[PDB]
């Protein structure tokens, strides 16, 4: 940051001498971590794919990705999830079914 | 054989693969010293500029000999003949128009361009014709000439929205061979325009001239 | 360990594997009477998450409830009142199935304390809950720092006060702007907010 | 403590005022201006 050291404007408010915080673990909840990896990995190739995800990938094939997202979307929670989630479907088309 | 060392799956980071490093060295069968080539899937559009063109000098060079004519007007000729293999006046343009073509490319000043345009449909079709876009005119002559024989390679987008150019040899060593992709991606990553969309770097491939590929990330 | 594989595999509930499973064993328990006593979790992970430990005082118990909105009882739809009164039919029920699935096996196992319980399979009439159970009389559970806590009075029945995870959560019980209502108790929050309190020396 | 009770007076002249009014609005139009740079790189 750094503060303008007045009470309006882009970086208002007061000039301190800073510090910057060891970093917190909790922070890195979300982290991959080589163990899942792995045991995701396993599990996905052990169980395939399920009922929506299949519909989910001949969607793409054969009517872009974006067709992909509003549906996904809809399947899912969110757009954004829905981004995720053919993203990962891409993967498994490009990772698989080609090279 | 070739195949069994690569893995498709597999999209390796720039040091591991060799794509200029070292695995590719193992790859390269052929007797002669090979160039190895970059290659890239650019989502860029039919729009002019959006395609991508521009020079990048690489670091550590092609290491193929580049014979160059160059035709200059006045202490630019003189200038020309201190980098430059065939010093050539406006005059030998009609030499050039006969039948001689001992030359791998062809570098022109903004002088020169009037009686250059003469020269373009014999030029234009093997794309040697100086243009800006491919850095071969500017009043800089000397530093220009020093440069493409150092080995400043040449960046053009196709129709097919593929780019490609040639990296250095298999045979130059790994440390090297990274130094100059590093480079080369580095100059693609920024031509890259605004109005492209997501992912300007689609895909990343580099290959030998026989072998198999292997991409990077 | 096994557990994390347990684990991501349940997340695939949609997968032929786990359809297959879902089908076969939501057959059984229908068979089943609605309360039974279960001989092993048949979901070690989960239990295990959730307090179960495989020692001697701990109980799994399986049951069935009706799924579906609560009919309000009421002859014939009849409401005797204002029409905001008047639904009968689209009404909901402030407590989710699995506490309803909590109560019962609880009361069936008094001497029992319930600890926890998780989902196992659903149909169109019942949701399944396995319920993870604590004898607070068995010495390997008295003894046990761990878990001695549980054969302490204020314990009796938790599930029926909403005080096992399910309670906690219709009960509305959260840090929060998104809780001032139900919270520190929603019925005691009223109670204060609604206390007139008048000091000696009047403010 | 943060000062001491009497000091130099050092007048460079800048309205203090006017600097918070000039900081109020640098803030304002800080995203439009930031639009029009966007839309005049874009030129071509």
């Amino acid at each position: 940051t750094v503060k303008t050291g007045i009470a309006i404007g882009l970086n208002k408010g007061k000039k301190v001498t800073s510090m910057t915080p060891a970093p917190k673990i909790s922070y890195k909840k979300g982290a991959a971590s080589n163990r899942t990896k792995f045991v995701r990995s396993l599990v996905r190739e052990i169980a395939g794919l399920s009922p929506y995800e299949r519909r989910l990938i001949d969607l793409i094939r054969n009517s872009g990705e974006k067709r992909a997202r509003k549906v996904a979307k809809k399947r899912l929670g969110s757009f954004t999830r829905a981004k995720a989630k053919v993203e990962e479907m891409n993967n498994i088309i490009a990772a698989s079914r080609r090279h | 054989m070739s195949k069994i060392t690569s893995s498709q799956v597999r999209e390796h980071v720039k040091e591991l693969l060799k794509y200029s490093n070292e695995t590719k060295k193992r790859n390269f069968l052929e007797t002669v010293e090979l160039q190895v080539g970059l290659k890239n899937y650019d989502p860029q559009r039919d729009k002019r500029f959006s395609g991508s063109l521009k020079l990048p000098n690489c670091p550590r060079p092609n290491m193929s000999i580049c014979i160059f004519g160059d035709a200059f007007d006045v202490d630019r000729a003189k200038s020309c003949g201190v980098d430059a293999m065939s010093v050539d006046d406006l005059k030998k343009l009609n030499k050039n128009k006969k039948l001689i073509k001992k030359l791998s490319k062809k570098y022109n000043a903004f002088i020169a361009s009037e009686v250059l345009i003469k020269q373009v449909p014999r030029l234009l079709g093997p794309q040697l014709s100086k243009a800006g876009k491919f850095p071969t005119p500017v009043s800089h002559n000397d530093d220009l000439y020093g440069k493409v024989t150092d080995v400043r390679s040449t960046i053009k987008f196709q129709l097919k929205k593929v780019l490609c150019l040639a990296v250095a040899v298999g045979n130059v060593e790994m440390e090297e061979d990274v130094l100059v992709n590093q480079i080369l991606m580095s100059v693609n990553f920024f031509v890259s325009l605004l109005k492209k969309n997501w992912q300007n770097v689609g895909s990343l491939v580099v290959k030998s001239s026989m072998g198999p590929a292997f991409r990077l990330y | 360990g096994a557990y994390k594989y347990l684990e991501e595999l349940q997340r695939k509930k949609q997968s032929d594997v786990l359809r297959f499973l879902q089908r076969v064993r939501v057959w059984e328990y229908r068979q089943k009477n609605v309360i039974h006593r279960a001989a092993r979790p048949t979901r070690p992970d989960k239990a295990r998450r959730l307090g179960y430990k495989a020692k001697q005082g701990f109980v799994i118990y399986r049951v069935r409830v009706r799924r579906g909105n609560r009919k309000r009882p009421v002859p014939k739809g009849a409401t005797y009142g204002k029409p905001t009164n008047q639904g009968v039919n689209e009404l909901k029920y402030q407590r989710s199935l699995r506490a309803t699935a909590e109560e019962r096996v609880g009361r069936r196992a008094a001497n029992l304390r319930v600890l926890n319980s998780y989902w196992v399979n659903q149909d169109s009439t019942y949701k399944y809950f396995e319920v993870i159970l604590v004898d607070p009389q068995h010495k390997a559970i008295r003894r046990d720092a761990r878990y001695n806590w549980i054969c302490d009075p204020v314990h009796k029945h938790r599930e029926a006060r909403g005080l096992t995870a399910t309670g906690k959560k219709s009960r509305g019980i959260n840090k929060g702007h998104k809780f001032n209502n139900t919270k520190a108790g929603r019925r005691k929050t009223w109670k204060r907010q609604n206390t007139l309190s008048l000091w000696r020396y009047r403010k | 403590a943060t000062d001491v009770e009497a000091r130099a007076v050092q007048d460079n002249g800048e309205s203090a005022f006017r600097t918070l009014r000039l900081a109020r609005s640098e803030k304002k139009f800080r995203g439009i201006r930031e639009k029009r740079a966007r839309e005049k790189a874009e030129a071509e």
